[PDB]
């Protein structure tokens, strides 16, 4: 009658360690957790990533927040599968998406 | 595209036996120009008497191409197939997804419009 | 004997399949998740059951019996032996 | 080339099993005929091109007990 | 899709069930033909089709025995 | 149309029973044909659909045993 | 209406078993063909209806024994 | 009329299995052909009309032993 | 031998469906689909 | 020269598996037949020459056990 | 009777494949490909291969090696025996 | 003349899997057919002519066993 | 050889039918001057009446020769069926792997052009 | 007379395993056509007249054994 399907919550696709920091941040939308960040171009406040600033993606974050939160906590190491981690929707490629965080301790399966 | 189901196989099928059996026709000339096609040629042969006899011996060659390509391409033009250079003389209608090429030889024997 | 009887026990089952060899091992014995060839070693857990579609088998040889008459062989053997040898067949075999 | 070779050969299945595995076509003058495959087969091919496509889950990994 | 792909499954069921499947038509010049399926398969496929949609509960699982 | 549709089905039996279950037609240059079905196909699709369908039932529990 | 269903069924068999059921007819230009159905499912078909209508009884419960 | 048909039927098996059982009749233009049956299957008709009806007596119950 | 007899007895049983393999299990085995690890 | 040999075999399967391995052309005089293969042994010689090919790694040997 | 009976149990499996003998025999029975030799495997824990269609490892049943030959050398034996003069458990 | 005809024989092989073994050509009452093989048949004469050949290696002689 | 997939075929069916159907003709005279040409020869019976009675009662000498061992052959000069001597009357065009040579009985008569 | 026999058989039998091993030859009223052997008669045939004929040996006698 009513069954449901149960999931289990695995950020991590590989046995390389994930470690976290925290950072001041200028959000401006209430951001659910575990999203991807760019710094400001002007102030560098830390702030969701838009898609197309390619090459600017700095870390994933942590913990949910809104525009209140003077500081944020964010992901700067780690492998994360592609299909976890939601993303912008200006972000239309697979490839863009996957090659986002090349060049840092964040990967992606 | 086709609302019969029966078009789109019967053209699959023209398109397989163009591919499988047919040949490279140059088109030269006509508002195609330089332009290649793949027909299925063929040369029946007919035999006219005049007079009391007169053993004129020729052939009535075709290339039963698809009418996509062969529309606008009116009856001055020539054809080019291989080595051999023909001109069509007459279009049969579409049967659906094809129709005949009626060739002469040589050059069309002038115009003769007006 | 030894080595037939080694081989014999040493291939216990077959899987047949279409897909990939690592995904068929995946989805009809399990493991994976590797940390990091030698294909892909597997847990010895609890009893478990796979799941098949057609054109995918699981056959479990049952071998065969590993002293089809090699006992009793070796046992005659073991007489000629001694006989030859003068000894008592029970104090040499 | 899998997304599209794997959505043309699932709806030649469904046609197939619907009405329209034609297997000849005939114009006067023109008969033509494609080779018929049997179902079982080309659900398994379907089967076996989805898993090595990077589509969804699709399968599972055995089973587990516990009492 | 996969409604309308089931209730074209179910028409061509009925149909082929009762006596609605045209194995060829001919119109003396143009003739065409289609492979005809099986009912067994044509059940299995739409059952699975049933199964996999968003349809609501068919089956359940297996009975348990109490005393 | 489940109602319907049943009683078609069990009219499709009953002619192809006895005589009418056209397997083909022509006339002059156009010809047809409908594929057959077996009979204990069709009877068991009967029957499964008419247990499936709301009316009166044809089938009970399994038995019962007293001395 | 089961009765003259079931005289219909049974005036089928006899000629059939005989020699009067056409599997096709061919007008010159106008040719049908029915599709042959044989005679155990013809008999089978003929003992279902006579016991599910309310005819005379035809078959009655196991046999007893005594000494 | 029990009787009519079964001598119809007897009269008609002894004249196919004879030489008499016209599968085919062909005209210019006309055809009409017959189905065809096995000949296990209209005796043992024969013989359970024959039974059925209220003939003279032709099967008898069992048969005993004695010393 | 111990390792053969180890495989041969744990694998008991065996399902076979071109169904889903969750939908099969639950529809088969039961299972516990309402509450990776299979 | 294996890789296009692979590519073609692998184009030839796909397309009969969907719709597209013409058996019969027929050119009103000009008729040509090509001989039916089936799908098991063109698997088979997909599998092996894809295996003898500079393919890369697509098949793994046995299995470790482990507590 | 020795001789037949370390031919048959020598000979325990068999695998037959359509591909080259050596890929079978990595794919198989594991073998040592990284390093006629053909072959040689080592001796691990209990393996399971896996096959696609056509393939086939089948081990060989092989045969009861004293199918009644104790029976003849008892009966052989028991006629030496009765020619030499000597009893019979004192000879065998 | 060996590898001549071992690789006529292979360039058979691969037609008649890939799709275009000649079974028949007919053209106006020109009509010549050649007889067909299995591709079983075909693969192991490949194998036997390439061992009599000098082809390179492909199977060897058993394997042993060592711990 | 050909980009047609299918007069490969014909020329084998072709070569196969002259190989087992048919007999060596050798030709004399012409530009092929002596050649020998394997060919299927076929005679059929043709009759007129002409006037009253004028039965001419002959027959039609047909070979059916692959084109490309009788390229130019031209019409003036002479054949031979083994112990019999003919002339080519006429040629078919070919229909994509041979064509047909129909011969008269004979000499040629004179040549009539100039 | 036994070496272009041999050479003749086999000859045969490699055109029959690749593509020609005709059959039927029509000629629009002069048709004729052969009958075919099987590969493994024709094998066991060529294997025969060769080992009989004056080659050379092609196989030996049992095999020996030592430890």
């Amino acid at each position: 009658t009513s069954k449901e399907t149960f999931t289990h919550y695995q950020p991590q696709g590989n046995s390389d360690p994930a470690h976290t920091a925290t950072a001041p941040g200028g959000l401006s939308a209430k951001a659910p957790a575990m999203t991807p960040l760019m710094l400001d171009t002007s102030s560098r406040k830390l702030v969701a990533w838009d898609g197309t600033t390619d090459g600017a993606a700095v870390g994933i974050l942590a913990v949910a927040a809104d525009q209140t939160s003077t500081t944020l906590t964010f992901y700067k190491s780690g492998t994360f599968r592609y299909e976890d981690v939601l993303w912008p929707e200006a972000a239309s490629d697979e490839t863009k998406k996957r090659t986002a965080f090349a060049g840092t301790a964040i990967s992606i399966v | 595209d086709f609302d019969n189901l029966f078009d789109a196989a019967i053209a699959r099928a023209d398109e397989t036996i163009r591919g499988y059996m047919g040949t490279s026709a140059t088109i030269t000339s006509g508002e195609q120009s330089g332009a290649v096609i793949r027909g299925v040629f063929d040369d029946p042969e007919n035999i006219s008497y005049a007079g009391q006899g007169v053993r004129v011996e020729g052939s009535s060659p075709s290339l039963f191409v698809r009418t996509d390509e062969v529309r606008q391409l009116r009856r001055g033009d020539t054809l080019t197939i291989g080595e051999e250079n023909f001109w069509v003389d007459r279009v049969s209608p579409d049967d659906g997804g094809s129709c005949h090429l009626w060739l002469g030889r040589g050059v069309p024997p002038a115009v003769n419009r007006r | 004997q030894l080595q037939s009887a080694i081989v014999k026990a040493m291939y216990a089952a077959t899987i047949e399949s279409e897909l990939d060899t690592q995904s068929a091992m995946d989805f009809i014995l399990g493991a994976n998740s590797q940390e990091q060839y030698a294909a892909a070693p597997v847990r010895l857990g609890g009893a478990k059951v796979p799941h098949l579609m057609p054109g995918d088998s699981l056959n479990l040889q049952t071998a065969q019996d590993t002293d089809n008459g090699y006992s009793v062989f070796e046992q005659s053997l073991l007489r000629y032996i001694a006989a030859g040898l003068g000894v008592s067949y029970e104090q040499l075999s | 080339t899998r997304q599209e070779e794997l959505a043309a050969a699932r709806a030649a299945l469904h046609d197939l099993m619907t009405g329209k595995r034609v297997a000849t076509v005939q114009k006067d003058g023109r008969r033509v005929e494609f080779t018929a495959t049997s179902v079982s087969d080309l659900k398994k091919y379907i089967a076996e091109l989805e898993v090595q496509t990077g589509m969804t889950q699709r399968r599972r990994g055995p089973a587990g007990f516990y009492v």
